[PDB]
Parts: structure tokens; C-alpha cells; sequence
């Protein structure tokens, strides 16, 4: 049984991961609101990422507090399907905004005079609407996850036989088109944008784009692939009985590190890019 | 709804869209302002650039883009008012007679002006040390030297990491790394990064000059999407 | 010869300081201490164009307090419709760099200029409906910084060459030339009377010329540094100037000197633009702060901060009316606030 | 500018006929164009509009489905083709221009026309149709209307027309504001409801029929029209 | 003979905007307050009118 680790980890981590996004993405948002420098798709996006986070952190302490007092919850149903819909509906989204904000950048870099299909300012809004909708439509399916009361302690959070006709169809998907084929689609445009750097063949600016673009491709594949692999081996293979003693482990610590991406996230993105340190000093030192 | 204001409604959809199919060209435009004194070549630059009005511009294509060079020379000395207008530019070419020495004070005068300007302060500066025949004449011939106008000439070694062309005199590499370095350095005091020097050895007779446009805009255009999509 | 002619200069400008201090019995501030406050004036936005390309350059109020001239830096002249934000015409100049736009006062013409050194006025009202030009009329060797109406056939306007110059409209040529200042004209102001108008250069001076003459009857030599923007008070009595230095200055041809310095600490941007209401209460000022500032000429306090732009403020002008009051930026956005 | 019309003639019933209108002097993609009928021995009588660029098209009540009106502005020409062709449409019909915006003059520039011979909206009801004056004396015409033509916007839309002999409609007044190049003779009063006409002095020039119009929505109704002889 | 031309120049031009009166600042600041107080009602800008005006 690893609900004895899981009691001990979980309050600590998840704790401590709410505290450092939430002084994050505080900030994050009051000096992306500032109308001081201008307005850009890629400050849309990254103001949706960052509203993506904050609603995922928010939705963090109610579960370190569960599974504090002893895996006990005690709010409502309602309020455990809208931590549970919540939860995963923003990471998603974080992924696909990371996924944009790759391909922006992209597309930005790589096609600089020419194909100026980049800058937009009701298109982003647009764009970012529709992933919502769609991600939202998509997984409302989960919002039926039962108070699944037992006794007199309530298994919220916690996977039951009642929730693996579901889990075992809308898994895979989220395999394919969430963290397969945005890490593909990561990899390939920042792969593009190393060759367009590297095309010099004859530099103080590029050494730091270049280490820019590697950290988060090793941040990225270390914290997405492996979660969804082990949750996928995980629930591939779930029989009444004993959960094998190494798979929910290896389950909760990488539930943890991608819980962690939620303050990785906006620092990777905006606290170290020269535009956004800017406009932050702006708003710190403007009144 | 009156008829009159749905024609006027109508009438403005239509001004709309002429307004965006401009501003689609605008967009994919670039605009580059030229600059440079009376002794500067600017004239045969705009001469070999062939791939009272006190605006001059040209439109020439590269490498299936286009640019707009906007020349001044038909203005007033003094520029500190009407240059703020010249702000998010593709690119500032500085000319400058690299051959005459008398003028090459005032020429890094008015490139340091250009340079710390408040409005252009963002604004990328190339420079093109035109009339390079001209300059290795002189400085081959020996009757004109450096040093009588600038004492750092005398104390100055050629760079270590210099790159001679095939067929140079060791006199006039120095004295063209010389007077690149003097450049750079005008040009990085209180750059910070935000907007640097392309300093690019133009001759009198070489065909490749927009080429050099086209690349120096290029790296400008790429550190802009680096800078503002926050990857550097 | 000249020791002797720069001594009397020297002495001339002092016996002019000292007759000016003379008459200073004392500060605007003085009398308008007793005055009740105006409060503060919070005008919220009422339109908003989305039409311009480039940055917005230039702007004008006509006759009509309905139609609004507006020039983007891209070489093209708007007159939307305040009320219903329709466009009302659509002008393409052969000049890219244009920094100046009025409406003449007969709703018939507009006029244009800039960096190309011609200033070119089209008509409106032309049989052919289409817009055509007009005058195009040519002769200073500097870039062209504002443009005003005087009537139907007569148009003043100041160039970077240091000289303002009235030209006919039908003739096409100087109708009287004013002599050069000591910095380049940045910009103009018309009187109710029309007869007389003040206009500031580069250098820190500012000389009311006249339009029956050409001489400047009165020369004031009050600023840090090189004026911007310059109007007209409603009455014709006195003028406010705003220079780079984020301060303004209203001068008075009565008493020919200052009155109230408007200036604060936390404001260093400089200033672009100045404009008063059809009272003179209310004076309005763009600054390089990405924002317009309304002031009390009277009390000199802030009345009012429009911070809706998201770029440099470039213009601003109340209608003749008092409605409403635009402001073109460079954000290529013309907003209406009243 | 000029609108010359052309396709008239005799048509026989059930025919088809395409009326075609040369425009020059003037861009004519900036303005709309208005096919308007005018019956042997009666007034005038709206029957189609179409606005610049083609985006957006208007037709009577009575004329829809067999007329249809098409612009080609590559050659700055107007085309009207009519199909199953009724006894009642013999009649000259006129190519307009109007440009709307404020301050402009809507109909400020009519066509000669030409003739085709065969074989709920608000109505303009004037009191007299012809009224007998001499030069030198004024007149003050009458005009009715069913429905107030004040919009909500303040603007009056009342066009008056001026047909002479031989000559095809003339603007007097499009909004009280005179038209151009109308002399200051002509001008108009009143109120939503009821509109007044007034000549100050008149002229030889003067004698024709005068037809009223409201603008207040698309389809259009003019009036009798008053006709002032020597 | 140019300095000694403009010398003269703005001399004279000095001299011709001496001869123009000027008044106290008192008179003038008092016009302009009287000035200001006649048309307050007549500016929207700063008498906020109500909606029906605008
Ligand atoms: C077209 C694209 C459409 C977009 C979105 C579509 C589908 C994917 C979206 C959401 C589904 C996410 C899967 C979540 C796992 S999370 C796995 C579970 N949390 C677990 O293994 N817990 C182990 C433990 O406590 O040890 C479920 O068990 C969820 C409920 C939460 C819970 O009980 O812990």
C-alpha cells in the first residue's frame, strides 16, 4: 500500500508548489493587465497560460488538505467534481498554450521578413476561446465522478472500479492528442529554431536563445511523457487487487513533478525573456 | 435605420477593406531610412542600389521583398525633430566618407548624435564605410595619415582576429579595422543590447550592396523576435 | 559696428525684461486661489477608430463639430464621422510622411504636409466626387509641421525652415512671408479674429505674427526647451505653449508674459500636444507618457488623466462645440472622449 | 459629368430589353445608381438602386423579380436588363447618382434618360398639381406625407426635383440645405410631417414640375408633382 | 555685412515690440477668469451635460 507515502508527500508538495505559482503568477498577471508597452498574440497567450495556471493552483491546496486529514473530504460532490474537472481541463490547456506559444515563436523566428502570419491581436483571443471550449467539451465527461462515499470517510480524488469504463476511452486520447502531438509539435518547431540560430556560419544573442530553448525541452520531457505513460501503464492494467506497489509510486511522484510545471511554467516563459523583465520592473516601480 | 446611414455604413465597410489591403502591403513592407552628410556617398549608394523635395524615396526588391530607402538630403542641418517620425524602421544606414579624414570627425560626430538619440533609441544603425578605394589610395599613397587627426591611430595594433581580404596592404586593413573599431565603440556606449552596429565595408563599384541590406536587416528583424517573444 | 549693435540688442532685451517685470504686479496663482475647484473630470470614451494604419500624426476640428480630419504616417488623410464612426472620406497622399491636417472652415478643403516640403490641400465638395488635388504648392525647404485655415483662398502654414508663410489658393504662391525664426516651426495656432497668430520654434520663443503684415508684434522668450505644441485661448487674449520639457505655459499678449507655469514631478515625458475647451477652463496637453492630461487654467490642478491609448499620444483638439475631444496616437487607434 | 442613356425604343409584351447607361466625368464606383421611371403625362417613380461595389441591391415592390440591375465599374457602366415586360411599363427611365454621407447632396446629378415604350412604404401626396404665376411674383408649393420623415438622427429626407421642358429632374434641396448649383432662390420649411417650398422670385427658368421624394427608408414613393407655368 | 544685417534686424525688431503696451498681470488674469465664468455653461467638457444633449 502506498497511501501511507501518499499521505506524507502529498500535503508538503502540493503545498509548496500552490505558494511559489501563486507568488508567480500574482505578479505574472498584474504586469501582463498593465497596458504600459502594448498588446500582442503572444501577450494574449501568455496571459491565458497564465490564467490557465492560477486556475489550476487554486484548485491545488483543496487536495493537499484531503489527503492531509487522512484521504477525507469534506466538501461537497459538487465541489470534488469541479476539483477533479478542473484540475485536468487546465493542465491541458497550459499544454496547448505552451504548444501555441512554441509554434508562435516559431513561425516568429524561422520566417522573420516574409509570412508575417504571426502578429495578431482578435485572433489570439479567438484562438485561445476555442481551446477552451473544445477542452472543456471534452472533458465534461469526467464532471459524473461519484462522491463515491465509503463508510464514513468519502474517496474523492481516488480511482474506483465505477470510474474505469471511462477512464479506459478518454485515456488514450489524451495520450494522442495531448501529449503526443504537442510534444511533437514542440520538438519539431524548436528543433527548426536551433537550425535557423545555428545557420550563422561566420554570438552573445544566440547562446542565450539557445539555452532558452534546451532547458525547457528537458523541463518538457520530463514531467508530461513520463506522467502520462505511467498513468496509461497504470490504468491499461487495473484489476481488484494490490496496485503492484511500484506503479502507483512511480504514479505519484510524477504527478507530483508535472504538478510542479505549474511554477515552472511561467518562469521558463516570462520571468526570464528581456520584454516581460521590463514591463515587470514597470509595474513594480510605477506607483 | 435610416437608408443614409446604411449607405454611409457601407461606404466605410468599402474604406475599410482598400484601408486593409493596404495595410496588408504596409505590413509586409520594410521600411529603411538612409542618412548621411554631403561628402557621405549616399548619392552613388542610391545610385548602385538598382536591384525642394526634402523626402526621397525608393522602393527596391531583394530576394522577393521589398524595401523602402528614404533618403534626406534637402533638409536643414540640424535633425534632433523631424527624425522621431523615423521610429520602428527596419533599419538606419549611416554613410559615411571613410576616405576623407577631415570629415570623418564630423561624420562620428553626427553618428554618436544618431546613436543616443532619445526617440531611435531602439532603432538599429547600419553603416556602410563607402568610397573604400578612395581611403586605400590615400592611405597607400602616404601624403594623408590618420595619426595627424587621431592620436590612438599611433597607439593602435591591428586585431588579433582580423580577416585581411586576399590582395590588402597591411596599411589599409589597419586603418579599416581602425576606423571599425572606433565605430563599435561609438556604437556600444549605452547600447545595451536593445540596438546594435552592423558596420559593412562597402566599395564604390560592388554589385552586392543591397545584398548587405538584406542581411543586416535580417539578423536586426531576428533579435527583435527573439527580444519580443521573450526567448533571449 | 557690431560690438555697438550687439551692446544695443543687449540693452534693448533688458529694458524689455525690465518693463515686463515691471508690469508682473503678480502670479496668476494669486488671483486664482479664490476661485472655486473644478474637481476632477473624468471623461470616459465615447468612440473608437479602428481605420488608421500608421501612426497618427495629425488632427483638426472644422466647422462642423460632426466630421474629423485625422493623418496617419503612412501617407493617408481620414475624415470619419464623430458621431455614427463611419468614414466619411478616405485620401491617399503621395507623401508617406505626413505630419500635419486641417480642415478648412468652409468644410470643402483639407490640407496636408510633412517631410516632403509641399504642402497640398484637396477638395471635398469636387463635381467629380472623387478627392483630387487642389494646390499643391511648393516652396520651403523644410519639412512642413502644421497647417491652418484662414478662408476659402488663403492658407498659412509653417515649414522646417525656419520661415511660416501665408500662400493663396487660387494664386498658389506666399501670399506674405514672415521672417526665420532661430530654431525650425513646429507648430500654429489661428486666433477667433484670425488677424494675428502665435507660433513656436525649436528655440525657446514664441512670436505672435500678424497676417496684414509680416512682422512679429510680440516675441516671447520664456521656455527650457524646444516647444512641440501651441494654442489659441477661446478669447484671443492669451495662448498656452507645451515644449519637450513636460511642462506647459500660457502667455498672455495683454500683459506679454507668463502667467501660470503647469508642470508636476512625477510627470518627464514630454509634451506633443495642447488644447483648450470652448470655456478656456479645461486645458488639454498629450504627453510622452502614453497618456493626456486635463488641467484647470485657472487653478493649475489635475482635472483630468485619458489613458486609454496604449502608445505615444501624438494630437489632441476639442470641437468647436466642446462635445467631445479626440486624441490620435501612434497605436494607429483615434479615440473620442467626452 | 455626364450620364448618357441608351436601349430605349418599342418592346412588345412578354419581351426583354437591357437599358444600358454610360457614366463619365466622375468615379463611378464612389457613387450609387438609382433606375427611376417617369410615365407619359405623371410623375416620377423609383424602381431600383444599387450601391457601390455591388454590395447591396434595392427594388420596388411593383418591379421586383423582372428587373435587375448590374454595374460594371471596370467601364464606369450601368445596366438594367428587364424581362416579361408589362403594357404599363412604357415609360422614359433615368440613371441618378447619389453619394451619401454628411453634408453630401444625394441626386445631384440626373441623366437624360431614355424611353421604352410596350406595344406599404411612405407615400408623398402633394395639394395642387399645377399653379399659375407670372416673373417677378413668389411661390410657396405644398407638400403631404403619411409618416413623419424626422428619424431618430434629426435629419429631414425630403428631395425635391425640378423637371423642365426637355430637361431631365434637377436638385433643389436634398436635406432646408440647399443644393448646388441651385441659386439661393429656392428654399424649404416646415416640419416631419408637412413641407414647404418657397421661390422668392421667379424666373423664366423656373417653369417646370416639381416632384418631392422621401429618403427615409430604401424604397422610395415620389409625389404628384406641381407644375408651374408663364 | 549679414551680422551686422541681422544685428540691425533684431535690433529693430526689439525695438518695434518694446513700443507695444503691456498690461498688469492683475487685468489680465481678471479678464480671463471673467472670461471663463461666461461661457461654464456652455462647455460640455467642463459642465458634464446629461445624455440627451450628447
Ligand atoms: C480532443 C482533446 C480533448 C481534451 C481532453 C480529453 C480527455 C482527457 C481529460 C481528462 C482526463 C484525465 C485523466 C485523469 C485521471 S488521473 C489518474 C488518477 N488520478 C490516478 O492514477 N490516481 C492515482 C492515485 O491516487 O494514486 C483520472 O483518474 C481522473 C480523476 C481524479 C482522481 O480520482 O484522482
Amino acid at each position: 500500500t502506498i497511501e501511507n507515502f501518499k499521505r506524507e508527500f502529498f500535503p508538503i508538495v502540493y503545498l509548496i508548489i500552490f505558494f511559489w505559482g501563486v507568488l508567480g503568477n500574482g505578479l505574472s498577471i498584474y504586469v501582463f493587465l498593465q497596458p504600459y508597452k502594448k498588446s500582442t498574440s503572444v501577450n494574449v497567450f501568455m496571459l491565458n497560460l497564465a490564467i490557465s495556471d492560477l486556475l489550476f493552483i487554486s484548485t491545488l491546496p483543496f487536495r493537499a488538505d484531503y489527503y492531509l486529514r487522512g484521504s477525507n473530504w469534506i466538501f461537497g460532490d459538487l465541489a470534488c467534481r469541479i476539483m477533479s474537472y478542473s484540475l485536468y481541463v487546465n493542465m491541458y490547456s497550459s499544454i496547448y498554450f505552451l504548444t501555441v506559444l512554441s509554434v508562435v515563436r516559431f513561425l516568429a523566428m524561422v520566417h522573420p521578413f516574409r509570412l508575417l502570419h504571426v502578429t495578431s491581436i482578435r485572433s489570439a483571443w479567438i484562438l485561445c476561446g476555442i481551446i477552451w471550449i473544445l477542452i472543456m467539451a471534452s472533458s465534461i465527461m469526467l464532471l459524473d465522478s461519484g462522491s463515491e462515499q465509503n463508510g464514513s470517510v468519502t474517496s474523492c480524488l481516488e480511482l474506483n472500479l465505477y470510474k474505469i469504463a471511462k477512464l479506459q476511452t478518454m485515456n488514450y486520447i489524451a495520450l494522442v492528442v495531448g501529449c503526443l502531438l504537442p510534444f511533437f509539435t514542440l520538438s519539431i518547431c524548436y528543433l527548426l529554431i536551433i537550425r535557423v540560430l545555428l545557420k550563422v556560419e561566420v554570438r552573445v544573442s544566440h547562446r542565450k536563445a539557445l539555452t532558452t530553448i534546451i532547458i525547457t525541452l528537458i523541463i518538457f520531457f520530463l514531467c508530461f511523457l513520463p506522467y502520462h505513460t505511467l498513468r496509461t501503464v497504470h490504468l491499461t492494467t487495473w484489476k481488484v487487487g494490490l496496485c503492484k506497489d511500484r506503479l502507483h509510486k512511480a504514479l505519484v511522484i510524477t504527478l507530483a513533478l508535472a504538478a510542479a510545471n505549474a511554477c515552472f511554467n511561467p518562469l521558463l516563459y516570462y520571468f526570464a525573456g528581456e520584454n516581460f523583465k521590463d514591463r515587470l520592473k514597470s509595474a513594480l516601480r510605477k506607483g | 435605420l435610416s437608408a443614409e446611414d446604411k449607405a454611409a455604413v457601407e461606404r466605410s465597410k468599402m474604406i475599410e477593406k482598400q484601408l486593409q489591403k493596404d495595410k496588408q502591403v504596409y505590413r509586409r513592407t520594410l521600411r529603411l531610412l538612409l542618412l548621411g552628410a554631403d561628402n557621405s556617398g549616399k548619392s552613388t549608394i542610391v545610385k548602385q542600389m538598382r536591384i525642394t523635395s526634402g523626402i526621397f524615396e525608393t522602393k527596391f526588391q531583394v530576394d522577393k521583398v521589398n524595401f523602402h530607402m528614404f533618403d534626406v538630403g534637402a533638409q536643414r542641418d540640424e535633425r534632433r525633430k523631424w527624425i522621431q517620425c523615423f521610429n520602428d524602421v527596419t533599419a538606419i544606414i549611416f554613410v559615411v566618407d571613410s576616405s576623407d579624414y577631415n570629415r570623418l570627425q564630423e561624420a562620428l560626430n553626427d553618428f554618436k548624435s544618431i546613436w543616443n538619440n532619445r526617440w531611435l533609441r531602439t532603432i538599429s544603425v547600419i553603416l556602410f564605410l563607402n568610397k573604400q578605394d578612395l581611403l586605400a589610395e590615400k592611405v597607400l599613397a602616404g601624403k594623408s595619415k590618420i595619426e595627424d587627426y587621431f592620436p590612438e591611430f599611433a597607439r593602435y595594433t591591428t586585431p588579433e582576429d582580423a580577416t585581411p581580404e586576399p590582395g590588402e596592404d597591411p596599411r589599409v586593413t589597419r586603418a579599416k579595422y581602425f576606423i571599425r573599431k572606433e565605430f563599435v565603440d561609438i556604437s556600444t556606449a549605452s547600447g545595451d543590447g536593445r540596438h546594435i552596429c552592423y558596420p559593412h565595408f562597402t566599395c564604390s563599384v560592388d554589385t552586392e550592396n543591397a545584398r548587405r541590406i538584406f542581411n543586416d536587416c535580417k539578423d536586426i528583424i531576428l533579435q527583435m523576435n527573439l527580444r519580443e517573444y521573450n526567448l533571449v | 559696428e557690431l560690438d555697438q549693435l550687439r551692446q544695443e540688442a543687449e540693452q534693448l532685451k533688458n529694458q524689455i525684461r525690465d518693463a515686463r517685470k515691471a508690469c508682473a504686479d503678480a502670479t496668476l496663482s494669486q488671483i486664482t486661489n479664490n476661485i472655486d475647484p473644478v474637481g476632477r473630470i473624468q471623461m470616459r470614451t465615447r468612440r473608437t477608430l479602428r481605420g488608421h494604419l500608421a501612426k497618427i500624426y495629425a488632427m483638426h476640428w472644422g466647422t462642423d463639430s460632426r466630421l474629423l480630419v485625422s493623418a496617419s504616417q503612412d501617407g493617408k488623410l481620414i475624415i470619419w464621422d464623430s458621431y455614427t464612426t463611419n468614414k466619411v472620406h478616405a485620401i491617399p497622399l503621395r507623401s508617406s510622411w505626413v505630419m500635419t491636417c486641417a480642415y478648412a472652415p468652409s468644410g470643402n478643403y483639407v490640407a496636408c504636409g510633412g517631410l516632403d516640403n509641399i504642402c497640398s490641400i484637396y477638395n471635398l465638395k469636387t463635381r467629380e466626387g472623387n478627392v483630387r488635388v487642389s494646390r499643391e504648392l511648393a516652396g520651403h525647404t523644410g519639412y512642413l509641421s502644421c497647417c491652418r485655415f484662414l478662408d476659402d483662398n488663403q492658407i498659412v502654414t509653417s515649414s522646417g525652415d525656419t520661415t511660416c508663410a501665408l500662400w493663396d489658393i487660387e494664386t498658389g504662391q506666399q501670399t506674405t512671408t514672415f521672417t526665420g525664426h532661430t530654431g525650425d516651426v513646429m507648430s500654429l495656432s489661428l486666433a477667433p479674429d484670425t488677424r494675428l497668430f502665435v507660433s513656436g520654434a525649436c528655440d525657446a520663443s514664441a512670436k505672435l505674427w500678424d497676417v496684414r503684415e509680416g512682422m512679429c508684434r510680440q516675441t516671447f522668450t520664456g521656455h527650457e526647451s524646444d516647444i512641440n505644441a501651441i494654442c489659441f485661448f477661446p478669447n484671443g487674449n492669451a495662448f498656452a505653449t507645451g515644449s519637450d520639457d513636460a511642462t506647459c505655459r500660457l502667455f498672455d499678449l495683454r500683459a506679454d508674459q507668463e502667467l501660470m507655469t503647469y508642470s508636476h514631478d512625477n510627470i518627464i515625458c514630454g509634451i506633443t500636444s495642447v488644447s483648450f475647451s470652448k470655456s478656456g477652463r479645461l486645458l488639454l496637453a498629450g504627453y510622452d507618457d502614453f497618456n493626456c492630461n486635463v488641467w484647470d487654467a485657472l487653478k493649475a490642478d489635475r482635472a483630468g488623466v485619458l489613458a486609454g491609448h496604449d502608445n505615444r499620444v501624438s494630437c489632441l483638439g476639442v470641437t468647436d462645440d466642446g462635445m467631445a475631444v479626440a486624441t490620435g496616437s501612434w497605436d494607429s487607434f483615434l479615440k473620442i472622449w467626452n | 459629368v455626364q450620364l448618357v442613356e441608351s436601349g430605349g425604343g418599342l418592346v412588345q409584351p412578354g419581351g426583354s430589353r437591357k437599358l444600358s447607361c454610360s457614366a463619365s466625368g466622375f468615379a463611378f464606383s464612389s457613387f450609387g445608381m438609382h433606375w427611376v421611371r417617369q410615365a407619359p403625362e405623371k410623375g416620377l417613380e423609383w424602381v431600383a438602386y444599387i450601391s457601390s461595389g455591388s454590395g447591396t441591391i434595392y427594388y420596388a415592390d411593383t418591379v421586383k423579380g423582372r428587373f435587375t440591375i448590374s454595374r460594371d465599374d471596370p467601364k464606369n457602366t450601368l445596366f438594367l436588363q428587364m424581362t416579361s415586360l408589362r403594357s404599363e411599363d412604357t415609360a422614359m427611365y433615368y440613371c441618378v447618382r447619389s453619394i451619401y454621407y454628411y453634408g453630401s447632396s444625394p441626386f445631384d446629378f440626373w441623366g437624360q434618360g431614355t424611353t421604352l415604350t410596350v406595344s406599404a412604404d411612405i407615400v408623398m401626396t402633394q395639394a395642387t398639381s399645377s399653379v399659375p404665376v407670372t416673373p417677378g411674383e413668389s411661390v410657396s408649393i405644398s407638400c403631404r406625407s403619411s409618416k413623419s420623415l424626422l428619424h431618430s438622427n434629426g435629419n429631414t429626407y425630403l428631395y425635391w426635383f425640378l423637371q423642365r421642358p426637355g430637361q431631365s429632374p434637377q436638385l433643389l434641396i436634398y436635406r432646408s440645405n440647399l443644393a448646388s448649383g441651385v441659386p439661393d432662390r429656392f428654399s424649404g420649411s416646415g416640419s416631419g410631417t408637412a413641407f414647404t417650398l418657397t421661390i422668392s422670385r421667379l424666373e423664366a427658368e423656373d417653369v417646370g414640375v416639381y416632384y418631392c421624394m422621401q429618403h427615409l427608408e430604401y424604397p422610395l414613393t415620389f409625389g404628384a408633382g406641381t407644375k408651374l407655368e408663364l | 555685412t549679414a551680422s551686422i544685417a541681422q544685428a540691425r534686424k533684431l535690433v529693430e525688431q526689439l525695438k518695434m515690440e518694446a513700443n507695444i503696451d503691456r498690461i498688469k498681470v492683475s487685468k489680465a488674469a481678471a479678464d480671463l477668469m471673467a472670461y471663463c465664468e461666461a461661457h461654464a455653461k456652455e462647455d460640455p467638457l467642463l459642465t458634464p451635460v446629461p445624455a440627451s444633449e450628447n
